[PDB]
Formats: structure tokens, C-alpha cells, sequence
């Protein structure tokens, strides 16, 4: 896939304009204050994530800016950004669709979801639409396995997907409205479909079954 | 005591800065951090 | 990192002239006592051989590595400078 | 036996300090545990997994470079479990090690070749294609052929702890993890030839010495460096009456195991 | 008791698993959270550790190590350093959603468990390392934490018990290896997520070099209910040495893929057609089950007929109970494709620090790719078995073991399938 080396380009040279907004600087100060004194170098991942959330992707200038803000080596910053997969070292679209193709999602047939996304967006996996609105990649497990098949778009989880359902999700994204995340098969969450096999009775409440002497 | 309706809808209107802004808001409730005896490990 | 070549004492000779052959440029020499080394189990055995054969000797003491205090927990120290920034 | 503990190696008793590793106990009794990432002057990393040995009444092999002996352990260094672990680790290394021995500057000075002949198997079960890594340009002193790298982090630990530059590191994950600099950075500092010294494979070679001679060709002459006034002990390697290379010497009171770049 | 299962709703701990009730502080107080927490903390550390030991609760992470002993490892006087409780909410394992569900729909139990465990060990802070993809879950956890801070349950007076406690939430960036204990510790410390060797154990050297303890979200969340209702009740549920409730995530080829909370030692069959709605096509259509997440090997139907869901029962069945992820595969499943996809996942998620896992798991990914294609010969099955046995037990963390185990299970059980595939490829080629 991607290459874990850097090449200077006119869009990703170490002179591209990046700087934190003052509210982002306040958030960085909050993260550093959360971490201990003398171990404030542990704030590399949240500050890098904040830089990514500000700028979209993470240029080499943003990496160097995070390094000089945290007084941590730029090589350590590069190590973090290249080890971890949620940091985009290349520009991506406005909507970054991640399709989980791990084994239970494959069992619940996420391959149809992947091929219908490829046909609908007119692109292959790992590439961006020419209008820079959609990037489509395969990923590993995203933590919602009983809700297979599923995608993640930006920070939002779309679950119990049929090809028709992911088509309306893409249509809503193209129209510009919020696609109302969650499962799309009529069930609310991970509960069993067609009835509730547990937790039918109301919860008992405080002071239930408490032992003596407490 | 409604049980037939999903009531987690508060996570639907969450922007890209919700976690960081709430951390910044909550930062005034924390205890002072311990000191490692140095500004940095150098 | 192997240390098996540092177990036996060795006797060598002083190096002499190795000039250049006019014909081929080979390394030509004039001493016979250059390409030889002798192995010994003990420093005093090597010294005894040298004094028996009548050669003036320079003896160098055995350089053994000093024992080191190695600990994997020093790489993650709370306050010391031994904490590493990477792995 | 005050401030001392008794530990057995192959049934032989020895007295060691607390905190002494299994590898340190083995070199105390007189044998050398195989190693690729451990260096006695670098921090303990414990990733190459070559130093796995079997302790008696223990079903899990332990890394000798990191595990400290506690009390009365029996270190079975030449056991069947230890031999199988060494064979597996070496064949895992040589699965993706490139097939570059004749064109390699680490011809006879190869710990990988040596320890492979000594402990590893003699054949390959690898029926796949090897991985290839693009080469870096960290400077005209150190030539980098990073396909040969086995990712032991010796150079990274050396640059972090002794050179103190924090310029080298591991970028990536899994089999695609690459040792070097993320950007095109010139790795020039003091003591920058010692990465060529301590790299066990021929990944970090010497550019002036490149493709010149072989260790069996070179004659070793013990001498003293005079470029500065520290008086560091060196080995001058000369082949056919011509100086070919400068190497350090182990002298703990002067220069330990390293020499300056001007010296080298 | 002899036959297990049929857990009662009043004895179920996670009363808001499906999110049908309010997850905020009002809903938590209605459901019974944060009750007599000050009394718990005034009872103090030794009483809570004794409650855990009488509970016999084991790690829900998949390690299976006794929670009481693991939390009593930090029952020591301080050496001038702080002590930390760390919660693992990474949920990397495929097939598993239970920690995500309980954090999203019931986070005040998690916060109360952080407080209870921190008081039990003796600690000033609990760092909850959540997966980076769980942005909404992390935000909901942060909302609950702010509610607890405003209500005074956390911070400078832990429910008025004169105990200073902090709860931090730190987000990862998508690493199954950062799901691991020590690699999680390094991820919190800010380095790239490579596990560190043991010793030093985290009870001596953890995050920032301080004595820490990494614990699962499910274990931490069932901690305060265990303390409130007693350890004898939790020990009475379940079998001997496998006691209490457990969140099972049943997914794959089942009619209702769901997360349920059920008593331990339930039969796998009874679990499947009691909560999953049965296998798609039926129990005769069932082919294989991975019962304890993708680090555990597969088991066929003939041993799935009467296998229990215990740690010891699955060990006797040559498997393990990990994060209780029951992945079900029917007769139409390409089983070799499923296992090869799992090995590809492990290749993509290995951190690459140590040579056996790095090189060998890449090798096994390539070999199982050729196995799916059929492009091998039957000696390579034994070669792959030897490669897996060389990986297992020679790595730094247990990711190498968790990658070698599914191939070991596939070779042990579905070996005629592989031989038939190679024979089919050979007869079609020539
Ligand atoms: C490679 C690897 C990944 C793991 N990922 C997770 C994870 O995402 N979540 C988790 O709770 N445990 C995970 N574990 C298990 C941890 O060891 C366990 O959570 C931790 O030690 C806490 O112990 P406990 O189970 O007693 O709570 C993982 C283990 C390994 C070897
Ligand atoms: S470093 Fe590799 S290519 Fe070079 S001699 Fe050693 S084994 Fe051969
Ligand atoms: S370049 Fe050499 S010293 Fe550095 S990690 Fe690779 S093999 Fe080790
Ligand atoms: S077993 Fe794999 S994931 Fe674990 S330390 Fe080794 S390379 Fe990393
Ligand atoms: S396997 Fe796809 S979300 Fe877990
Ligand atoms: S020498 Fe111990 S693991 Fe490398
Ligand atoms: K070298």
C-alpha cells in the first residue's frame, strides 16, 4: 500500500503552511496538563490527532510543528505517524469510507458492500474520486462485528448494511446531509433481531441484593 | 420508564472537536499532576 | 560479537618491508618470519617459548570486558535519564 | 555469599550478583549465548529472539539478554528446546534476508552467516518471494543497503543513547517496518562509523571501504590513534602491504569500543 | 448446580446492554450505579481484594488470569512513585463488540469500576485507553466522566471518602497491537505501540515507569457490582474456577447476530439457538465455530455438540475462552478463506518488533494465500504446522501465539479439506 518514506513535493514540502489555531493551542495545553510533568512527551498521539482533525491529512510540516510544540524529536513524531494507521499521511476526500473485510464481516458478506461502493463511486479501493469527496479503503475489524456488514465514514458507524442501504448512504453524502448513523436493518443496536431474548424486565434499582455489613 | 425507544441520540450531533472541547472543559476538575523531577527526559 | 577468537594467546613478529613487484604489482617480501603466528594456552608459556628461542618480546596483558549492570527495566525509568524515547 | 546468588548453568554452579542476566551468567561461566540485538554497551531491546534458552522445570523459553536469574535456576543452554528455538529464529531471519552474500561488504565478518552456520538449519522451507526495501542516503560515510537489515534496532539505540542525535528510527509496521530516517536526513555526527561497526548484517557498510578487501585477506595490526589526544586503541587492517581499514579496540579505560569518525 | 445457563434478568449485571434506558447519570442512578461507593471505599483496599478473591473473577481480556491476584499484585507501600489503573477499551479482536456496547450504553458502571479498582490497588488515576475509531463511544464516556466530576463522585473527594482520584480518557489510533497490555502502556507513554518484555511486570513498571495495572472494561465494570452484591453470589454463578456472568458476542452465520450477557458454563449449542436464533440453515448446517475470538482455534460441529463456554472446558477442547466472540460458520463457508483472512489480519496488525511474529506471520499469510488458491503440496501442511509451532512461545507478546493458533486448529481439524483443494488444483492444472 502506502510507502513509509517521505519525498518532498510542492504540496508536502517542509514549508507548507501549518499552524494551530488558538483554540487548538488551548486543547493542546489541556492534553499536556492531563499528562504528567516530565512525561508530557506522552501527548504525541492526541496532539497529532488534533492536527489531523484541523488540517484534514497530516503533512510533514504539521508533523514538524507537533514535534516543536511538544519538544519531542521529529523522528519520534514520524515513528508515531507511520506506525499508527488513522493518521493520513496523504490527502483524502471529505468522506473517508473504511469498509471492514475481516472474517465475520466477510461471513455476513461485506464483499457485496465493497463492490457496490466501487461501482457507485466509480473508483477502486485505496483511491480518491476526482471531485475529492470520497476516499474508499478496506480496513481490519472496527469493533462492530455482530452488526456486520458495516462501514465507517469519518467518525460515524453505519451498520447492518445492504447494497441498497449503502447506496442511500452514498446518495445522502452526495446531497450533503447527515446520513443518520447506526444500524440500517430496523434494529437499534446489537440486540437480537425479531424480539428481545434478555433484559425484558425493568432494572431492579439501587440497593438490590446488597450484602450485609455494607 | 420508556423502554421501546432508543435514547442514545446525543451521540448523533457530535462534531469533530467534541472530545477535545469536553476535555478542555473538564480540565479544571483534575488534581495536580505528579512531577518526574525534570522538565523532560532529554 | 563472537568472542571465541580471544581465548588463546598469540605470538607474532614485527612487520618488515612488503614492496611492489615490478612485473605484476604483487606484494613481495624479504623476511621469512612474517606470515607465521604461534598459539599458546598461557602467557607464561608464550614467554617461556620466546626466551627459549631467544627473541626479545613485548607482552600485552589480557583485555577482558568489564562486567556491566544490565537491566531491561531501566529503559522505562520514572525519573532517571535511562528512559528510552523509542524501541 | 553476601549480595550474591547461586545459579546453575548446565548443572554447573556459579555465583552472580542480583540483576545479572542469563546471558551474563553464561558469559561468566564461559559460553556465548547467540545474539543479534543485544549489545553489552547498548540498552536491552530483546527483539531478535535469538537468545532464547530453556530453564529446567520451566516450559517457556526465556530471552537470556533480558531475563535476570533469580535463585537456583538451571540454564540448559545446549538443550533440545534451545536448539529448536535458535533454528527457528535463524530460519525466520533468512526467510526474508536477501541473497546478497558475494556482493556484501560483511563477507566473513557476518554474525548472521556465522551464527547461521553454527546454530541454524542448513536448508530453506521458504517457497515464497522475499521482500525488498529501497535504500536510504544518510550520508557519504555510511552506505545503507536496507534490504539486508534484520531490524535489531542496534543503530537506533546507539544513535539515541551514545551519539545522542535521535535521528534514526523504525517507520512502519509488521513486515514492512523500515529502519532509517523518514525524511532524507544526512546522518552526520560524532561516532557515526560505529553504526557500521555494530550493525551485524551488511546493511550499514563503510563507503570508503566498500568493495575493497575481505576479512580473511586483511592482516590485523594493533596500534594507537593519534588524530586526537585521547589515544584510542585501534586495529589497522592492511592487505598486501597497504592500509585498508581502521577498527576500534576494546579498552574500557580509554575509548570502550568506539572511535571517532576522523579516526575511522 | 449441574446444568448452567438461563441467567435471570435481576441477576444480570449489565442492565442497559441494549441502550433501551438512559446511559447518563440519572439513568445510572435509577439502575443502581454509584450506590454505597463511599461505604466501599471506607471499607478499603483489603476488603475489595478479598471480595475479588472470593469471587474468583478471571480476566475478561482473554488472558484468563485471576483478577483478585492481579489486582493484589499492587497491594504494596509506595516507593515515592504514583500508581495507576489503566483500562483497556481497544477491543481489537474480530468477532467482539462487548466493550464497545457497554461503554456506549452504560459508562457510569465503567467509571465506578475505575474508582473501585483504583481504591483497591491504591492509585491516583485511571487512564482509559480507548480505540481511536470509537469517537462517539469516547465522547459518551467523556460526557459520563464530566457528569461524575460535577456530581463529585470523581476528583478530590471520591464520593466524600477522602480519596483523590482522576479518570483520564486517551484515544488510540487503530492498533490491535495497542490493544495488548504493554504495547498499550507504551502507546499511553507516547511511543509507537510495541510490547515490552516481562519482567518488569506492569505491577512494578507500567506507564511512565510507575506501578500500574491494566484491566479489561468488562472486568472493571463488573467490579463494583461484585463489591456491592458480594463475592459469594458471583462465585455461586458459574462453575468452579470459571464463575460469573459473561458477555458473548455471537456473529457470523446465525439468524440474529447479537451481544448477550449470559451465565458462564452455558453450552455453546444452547447459547446459539437461545440467543442467536440458531445457525442459518440449522445445527446440521453448522460447520465450525471459533468460540473465543480470532486468537483461538476453530472447533467443528462434532465437538461443538456438547462443549461448554468455560476457560477450562475450551482448554480441554484444545481452544480458549478469550473475549467470548462466537464466530459461527455454516456448510457454505469457505473455511480456508476465513482462516487465511484471519492470518492476513494478523499480518496487517503485527507490530513487527520481534522476528518470529514478524517474519513468520508474513510467511503464514503467504502460505495460507497459496492454500486458498490450492497452489501447494501436502508436505506444506506439516511445514506450516512446524512454522506455527516455531512462532508460538518464542515471541514477545501473545500476538504470535494468537496468530499461530487458528492455523493449528485448521490443520488439526480441516486437513482433508486442504488436501482435497490441493488435489483439485493438481488435477485441473495437468
Ligand atoms: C495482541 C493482543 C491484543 C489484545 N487486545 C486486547 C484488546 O483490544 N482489549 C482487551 O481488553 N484485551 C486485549 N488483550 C488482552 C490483554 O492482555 C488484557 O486485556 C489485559 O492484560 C488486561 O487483563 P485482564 O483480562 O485481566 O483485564 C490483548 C492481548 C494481546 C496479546
Ligand atoms: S549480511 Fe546478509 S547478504 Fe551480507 S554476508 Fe551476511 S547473510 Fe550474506
Ligand atoms: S540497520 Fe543494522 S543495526 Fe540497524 S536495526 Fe538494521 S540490522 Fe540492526
Ligand atoms: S509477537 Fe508480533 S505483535 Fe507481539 S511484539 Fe512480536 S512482532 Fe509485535
Ligand atoms: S470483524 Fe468487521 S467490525 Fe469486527
Ligand atoms: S539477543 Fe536477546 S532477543 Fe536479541
Ligand atoms: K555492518
Amino acid at each position: 500500500g502506502a510507502l513509509f518514506v517521505h519525498r518532498d513535493t510542492p504540496e508536502n514540502n517542509p514549508d507548507t503552511p501549518f499552524d494551530f489555531t488558538p483554540e487548538n493551542y488551548k486543547r493542546i495545553e489541556a492534553i499536556v496538563k492531563n499528562y504528567p510533568e516530565g512525561h508530557q512527551a506522552a501527548a504525541v498521539l492526541p496532539v497529532l490527532d488534533l492536527a489531523q482533525r484541523q488540517n484534514g491529512w497530516l503533512p510533514i510540516s504539521a508533523m514538524n510543528k507537533v514535534a516543536e510544540v511538544l519538544q519531542v524529536p521529529p523522528m519520534r513524531v514520524y515513528e508515531v505517524a507511520t506506525f499508527y494507521t488513522m493518521y493520513n499521511r496523504k490527502p483524502v476526500g471529505k468522506y473517508h469510507i473504511q469498509v471492514c473485510t475481516t472474517t465475520p464481516c466477510m461471513l455476513r458478506d461485506s464483499d457485496s458492500i465493497l463492490e457496490t461502493l466501487q461501482r457507485k463511486l466509480g473508483i477502486k479501493v485505496g483511491e480518491t474520486t476526482p471531485d475529492k469527496l470520497f476516499t474508499l479503503i478496506e480496513v481490519e475489524c472496527l469493533g462492530a462485528c455482530v452488526n456486520a456488514p458495516m462501514v465507517q465514514i469519518n467518525d460515524n458507524y453505519y451498520e447492518d448494511l445492504t447494497p441498497k442501504d449503502i447506496e442511500e448512504i452514498i446518495d445522502e453524502l452526495k446531497a450533503g446531509k447527515v446520513p443518520k448513523p447506526g444500524p440500517r436493518s430496523g434494529r437499534f443496536c446489537c440486540e437480537p433481531a425479531g424480539g428481545l431474548t434478555s433484559l425484558t424486565e425493568p432494572p431492579k434499582g439501587p440497593g438490590f441484593g446488597v450484602q450485609a455489613g455494607l | 420508564t420508556d423502554t421501546t425507544t432508543y435514547k442514545n441520540l446525543q451521540h448523533h450531533d457530535y462534531n469533530t472537536y467534541t472530545f477535545l472541547d469536553l476535555n478542555l472543559d473538564l480540565s479544571k476538575f483534575r488534581l495536580p499532576q505528579p512531577s518526574s523531577g525534570r522538565e523532560s527526559p532529554r | 560479537s563472537g568472542v571465541n577468537n580471544t581465548k588463546k594467546w598469540k605470538m607474532e613478529f614485527d612487520t618488515r618491508e612488503r614492496w611492489e613487484n615490478p612485473l605484476m604489482g604483487w606484494a613481495s617480501t624479504a623476511d621469512p618470519l612474517s606470515n607465521m603466528v604461534l598459539t599458546f594456552s598461557a602467557k607464561e608459556d608464550a614467554i617461556a617459548f620466546a626466551e627459549k628461542n631467544g627473541w626479545s618480546y613485548d607482552v600485552e596483558e589480557k583485555k577482558v570486558p568489564k562486567p556491566k549492570s544490565k537491566s531491561y527495566g531501566a529503559n522505562f525509568s520514572w525519573n532517571k535519564r535511562t528512559r528510552v524515547s523509542t524501541k | 555469599a553476601s549480595n550474591l546468588i547461586e545459579v546453575f548453568v548446565d548443572g554447573q554452579s556459579v555465583m552472580v550478583e542480583p540483576g545479572t542476566t542469563v546471558l551474563q551468567a553464561c558469559e561468566k561461566v564461559g559460553m556465548q549465548i547467540p545474539r543479534f540485538c543485544y549489545h553489552e554497551r547498548l540498552s536491552v531491546a530483546g527483539n531478535c529472539r535469538m537468545c532464547l534458552v530453556e530453564i529446567e522445570k520451566a516450559p517457556k523459553v526465556v530471552a537470556a539478554c533480558a531475563m535476570p536469574v533469580m535463585k537456583g535456576w538451571n540454564i540448559l543452554t545446549n538443550s533440545e528446546k534451545s536448539k529448536k528455538a535458535r533454528e527457528g529464529v535463524m530460519e525466520f531471519l533468512l526467510a526474508n534476508h536477501p541473497l546478497d552474500c558475494p556482493i556484501c561488504d560483511q563477507g566473513g565478518e557476518c554474525d548472521l552467516q556465522d551464527q547461521s552456520m553454527m546454530f541454524g538449519s542448513d536448508r530453506s522451507r521458504f517457497l515464497e518471494g522475499k521482500r525488498a526495501v529501497e535504500d536510504k542516503n544518510i550520508g557519504p560515510l555510511v552506505k545503507t543497503i536496507m534490504t539486508r537489515c534484520i531490524q535489531c534496532t542496534r543503530c537506533i539505540r546507539f544513535a539515541s543513547e551514545i551519539a545522542g542525535v535521535d535521528d534514526l528510527g523504525t517507520t512502519g509496521r509488521g513486515n514492512d517496518m523500515q529502519v532509517g530516517t523518514y525524511i532524507e536526513k544526512m546522518f552526520m555526527s560524532e561516532l557515526s562509523g560505529n553504526v557500521i561497526d555494530i550493525c551485524p548484517v551488511g546493511a550499514l557498510t563503510s563507503k570508503p571501504y566498500a568493495f575493497t578487501a575481505r576479512p580473511w585477506e586483511t592482516r590485523k595490526t594493533e596500534s594507537i590513534d593519534v588524530m586526537d589526544a585521547v589515544g584510542s586503541n585501534i586495529v589497522v587492517s592492511t592487505r598486501t602491504g597497504e592500509v585498508m581499514r581502521i577498527l576500534p579496540r576494546m579498552h574500557e579505560d580509554i575509548n570502550e569500543e568506539w572511535i571517532s569518525d576522523k579516526t575511522r | 448446580k449441574t446444568s448452567f445457563g438461563s441467567l435471570k434478568d435481576e441477576d444480570r449485571i449489565f442492565t442497559n446492554l441494549y441502550g433501551r434506558h438512559d446511559w447518563r447519570l440519572k439513568g445510572a442512578l435509577r439502575r443502581g450505579d454509584w450506590y454505597k461507593t463511599k461505604e466501599i471505599l471506607l471499607k478499603g483496599p483489603d476488603w475489595i481484594l478479598g471480595e475479588m478473591k472470593t469471587s474468583g473473577l478471571r480476566g475478561r481480556g482473554g488472558a484468563g488470569f485471576p483478577t483478585g491476584l492481579k489486582w493484589s499484585f499492587m497491594n504494596k507501600p509506595s516507593d515515592g512513585r504514583p500508581k495507576y489503573l489503566v483500562v483497556n477499551a481497544d477491543e481489537g479482536e474480530p468477532g467482539t463488540c462487548k466493550d464497545r456496547e457497554i461503554m456506549r450504553h452504560d459508562p457510569h458502571k465503567l467509571v465506578e469500576g475505575c474508582l473501585v479498582g483504583g481504591r483497591a490497588m491504591g492509585a491516583r488515576a485511571a487512564y482509559i485507553y480507548i480505540r481511536g475509531e470509537f469517537y462517539n463511544e469516547a465522547s459518551n464516556l467523556q460526557v459520563a466522566i464530566r457528569e461524575a466530576y460535577e456530581a463529585g463522585l470523581i476528583g478530590k473527594n471520591a464520593c466524600g471518602s477522602d480519596y483523590d482520584f482522576d479518570v483520564f480518557v486517551v484515544r488510540g489510533a487503530g492498533a490491535y497491537i495497542c490493544g495488548e497490555e504493554t504495547a498499550l502502556i507504551e502507546s499511553i507513554e507516547g511511543k509507537q505501540g510495541k510490547p515490552r518484555l516481562k519482567p518488569p511486570f506492569p505491577a512494578d513498571v507500567g506507564v511512565f515507569g510507575c506501578p500500574t495495572t491494566v484491566a479489561n472494561v468488562e472486568t472493571v465494570a463488573v467490579s463494583p457490582t461484585i463489591c456491592r452484591r458480594g463475592g459469594t453470589w458471583f462465585a455461586g454463578f458459574g462453575r468452579e474456577r470459571n464463575s460469573g456472568t459473561k458477555l458473548f458476542n455471537i456473529s457470523g452465520h446465525v439468524n440474529h447476530p447479537c451481544t448477550v450477557e449470559e451465565e458462564m458454563s452455558v453450552p455453546l449449542k444452547e447459547l446459539i439457538e437461545k440467543h442467536a436464533g440458531g445457525v442459518t440453515g440449522g445445527w446440521d448446517n453448522l460447520l465450525a465455530v471459533i468460540p473465543g475470538g480470532s486468537s483461538t482455534p476453530l472447533i467443528p460441529k462434532s465437538v461443538c455438540e456438547t462443549v461448554l463456554m468455560d476457560f477450562d472446558a475450551l482448554v480441554q477442547a484444545q481452544t480458549g475462552l478469550g473475549t467470548a466472540a462466537v464466530i459461527v460458520m455454516d456448510r457454505s463457508t469457505d473455511i480456508v478463506k476465513a482462516i487465511a483472512r484471519l492470518i492476513e489480519f494478523y499480518k496487517h496488525e503485527s507490530c513487527g518488533q520481534c522476528t518470529p511474529c514478524r517474519e513468520g506471520v508474513d510467511w503464514m499469510n503467504k502460505v495460507m494465500a497459496r492454500f486458498v488458491k490450492g497452489d501447494a503440496r501436502p508436505a506444506e501442511i506439516d511445514s506450516l504446522w512446524e512454522i506455527s509451532k516455531q512462532i508460538e512461545g518464542h515471541t514477545i507478546c501473545a500476538l504470535g501465539d494468537g496468530a499461530a493458533w487458528p492455523v493449528q486448529g485448521l490443520i488439526r481439524h480441516f486437513r482433508p479439506e486442504l488436501e482435497d483443494r490441493m488435489q483439485r488444483f493438481a488435477q485441473q492444472h495437468r
